[PDB]
DNA sequence: ATATATATATATATAAGAATCCCGGTGCCGAGGCCGCTCAATTGGTCGTAGACAGCTCTAGCACCGCTTAAACGCACGTACGCGCTGTCCCCCGCGTTTTAACCGCCAAGGGGATTACTCCCTAGTCTCCAGG
DNA sequence: CCTGGAGACTAGGGAGTAATCCCCTTGGCGGTTAAAACGCGGGGGACAGCGCGTACGTGCGTTTAAGCGGTGCTAGAGCTGTCTACGACCAATTGAGCGGCCTCGGCACCGGGATTCTTATATATATATATAT
């Protein structure tokens, strides 16, 4: 249950993207964890679906076209 | 100051070996951050989107919870 | 005898394709298909008005919940130009009031 | 003495619109620049859709607008796509393409 | 009457090619069926359970569009 | 092959019901008559079904044939629907 | 090794079978314009609760430095893994044939969205008795 | 010796019982016709396997910053009161859209000439092979 991704550079690189929308935003300790266990949760996903597409691509090592296929399927890109 | 690189390369093998994946290419890390990088967009820009209907600057968990229900991702955990 | 006041946004939209492609005529069946769509993103976004009402905790939807679902759910330029339009309906409706 | 859309100058229904508002469990109130602001927007939305859709009847070199012309108009354009992703458009299709692996060589 | 072996084969094929699929193999149709089968014991679930509180034996298509907005499916057609 | 080329270019511009509509009548009774007997219907229910079925089925043929290029192959097989299903969700 | 002659294989026109459009004439049915009118929009006073604003407060967010230790990067060798490729065979495509079920058409009957003659139950106005102040 | 509370009779309002307006379906009956099932040939693509580059897996040396923790500063989220103002609602008026009926032209349909398409094949040419001094 334990997170794989730092939580100082998580929320360095979350408000470096909120700089983009709106200087100044204060934030919750809160509203970082639940943007790290959400984002952790769809790419824990993300990379289970890379591993079926591969194991459908009748490999072992992933690879970019797989998750190409599996953003497709799953209508990720507009 | 960009900090797409502290989503470090054996952080992201990591997350592999927990979504279960054998081996995995040096290319992936890019596409990885990518992804990542357009979620993180879209969220962080809706949750900015619902603090400011809130007369706020301070963004809060439940502007996050509101954004992941806006789009189908349902939570259960902090906010409420 | 009729059998009911069916209403619908029939004359609207025709007056609309009118003044877009005045020489340009429309079927039946695809004019209800994009009624459909056209009560969808009114039940659509009336909703998401109403949840951001909702969240602010407000029984009263301004055009300010309706400004924060058109630039939640309508993505790309389709935001910008219908918030920059919409403020404008306003002051059209509040010059003459 | 003056209907609320020709006060506007909008071709969409206000008081329809208002009227579908009061009665659809929103908010006990409702204000009055919010159905202006939402026949405005679907007005501007409307003429996008018939715009395209005409663009995509005088390709096909008619002057009657066919549920295939609108499935080739929202389908094309990259923000009708993505806003109506779920969409089904009845008496349609998909955009006619071919994959690369297909083709004959 | 089993009526699941009246969606024939060249009618699946047609699928296929509007599909943009170059070869079928000839037991695609049978998980073809399957899966139409499971999609129209669904949705015609769903419109059963729409029109019994509705009181009534009568079948109409807002119990359809209704079944369909349920399950995400949008579609933009008969029954308003 | 190229016959076979054919008719692809084909489907692909005519949107009309490739399902004939009276087969798909009779198993749209058959399976009501499962859930509750003596159903009487609308013909645009029925065609409402028909196309969202056809829609739903070229949509998935896609994906299917996304899956079969991804597999390096021209002709499908039931796993690259299985692939496409999970991985939209309607695998159960 | 080289001159002479022959024959097999390969690339490009190419011409004939094969499918597609489109201009030319025809109809037909679904857009698209006028009356009747109805129902929902408009206008007007009132009031009453939603909301904006002034002020406090306090509470969590922000910053920054010691420290230390798990975490990250990079070189090194490899070994298992992606990938070309060569048979193969078998399963699916191209086309002729039956047949059989879809399509069209009608009718008589029945359920049913909504409406209506009728009818009993609930509610309030009125009449007279007696009991009190 | 005189008016008001109270039981009984009766007019009025209203929703349930059942029949109806007619409308939509609907199984059933009969003719038609074109799409599907079937089969024969064949051909080309999925698949097995074998070798070949090669690229992350791991491991240790080197770096490094994440995080704990303590301290200080402070920006605004939220609570309390207070005025206020705009929609909710009721009543009268009034015209815009919906339905129905005519009508007329936009597009469906046949069809032969023009247009590609394709595809095996005719033909020009590159090259392997045989012979001899």
């Amino acid at each position: 249950t334990e997170l794989l991704i730092r939580k100082l550079p998580f929320q360095r690189l979350v408000r470096e993207i909120a700089q983009d929308f709106k200087t100044d935003l204060r934030f919750q300790s809160s509203a970082v964890m639940a943007l790290q266990e959400a984002s952790e949760a769809y790419l824990v996903g993300l990379f289970e679906d890379t591993n079926l597409c591969a194991i459908h691509a009748k490999r072992v090592t992933i690879m970019p076209k797989d998750i190409q296929l599996a953003r497709r399927i799953r209508g990720e890109r507009a | 100051r960009d900090n797409i690189q502290g989503i470090t390369k054996p952080a992201i093998r990591r997350l592999a070996r927990r979504g279960g994946v054998k081996r995995i290419s040096g290319l992936i890390y890019e596409e990885t951050r990518g992804v990542l990088k357009v979620f993180l967009e879209n969220v962080i820009r809706d949750a900015v989107t619902y603090t400011e209907h809130a007369k706020r600057k301070t963004v809060t968990a439940m502007d996050v919870v509101y954004a992941l229900k806006r789009q189908g991702r349902t939570l259960y955990g902090f906010g409420g | 005898k009729k059998r009911k006041r069916k209403e619908s946004y029939a004359i609207y939209i025709y007056k609309v394709l009118k003044q877009v492609h005045p020489d340009t005529g429309i079927s039946s069946k695809a004019m209800s298909i994009m009624n459909s769509f056209v009560n969808d993103i009114f039940e659509r976004i009336a909703a998401e008005a109403s949840r951001l009402a909702h969240y602010n905790k407000r029984s009263t939807i301004t055009s300010r919940e309706i400004q924060t679902a058109v630039r939640l759910l309508l993505p790309g330029e389709l935001a910008k130009h219908a918030v920059s339009e919409g403020t404008k309906a306003v002051t059209k409706y509040t010059s003459s009031k | 003495a003056k209907s609320r859309s020709n006060r506007a100058g909008l071709q969409f229904p206000v008081g329809r619109i208002h009227r579908l508002l009061r009665k659809g469990n929103y908010a006990e109130r409702v204000g009055a620049g919010a159905p202006v602001y939402l026949a405005a927007v679907m007005e501007y939305l409307a003429a996008e859709v018939l715009e395209l859709a005409g663009n995509a009847a005088r390709d096909n070199k008619k002057t009657r607008i066919i549920p295939r012309h609108l499935q080739l108009a929202i389908r094309n354009d990259e923000e009708l796509n993505k806003l109506l992703s779920g969409v089904t458009i009845a008496q349609g299709g998909v955009l006619p393409n071919i994959q690369a692996v297909l083709l004959p060589k």
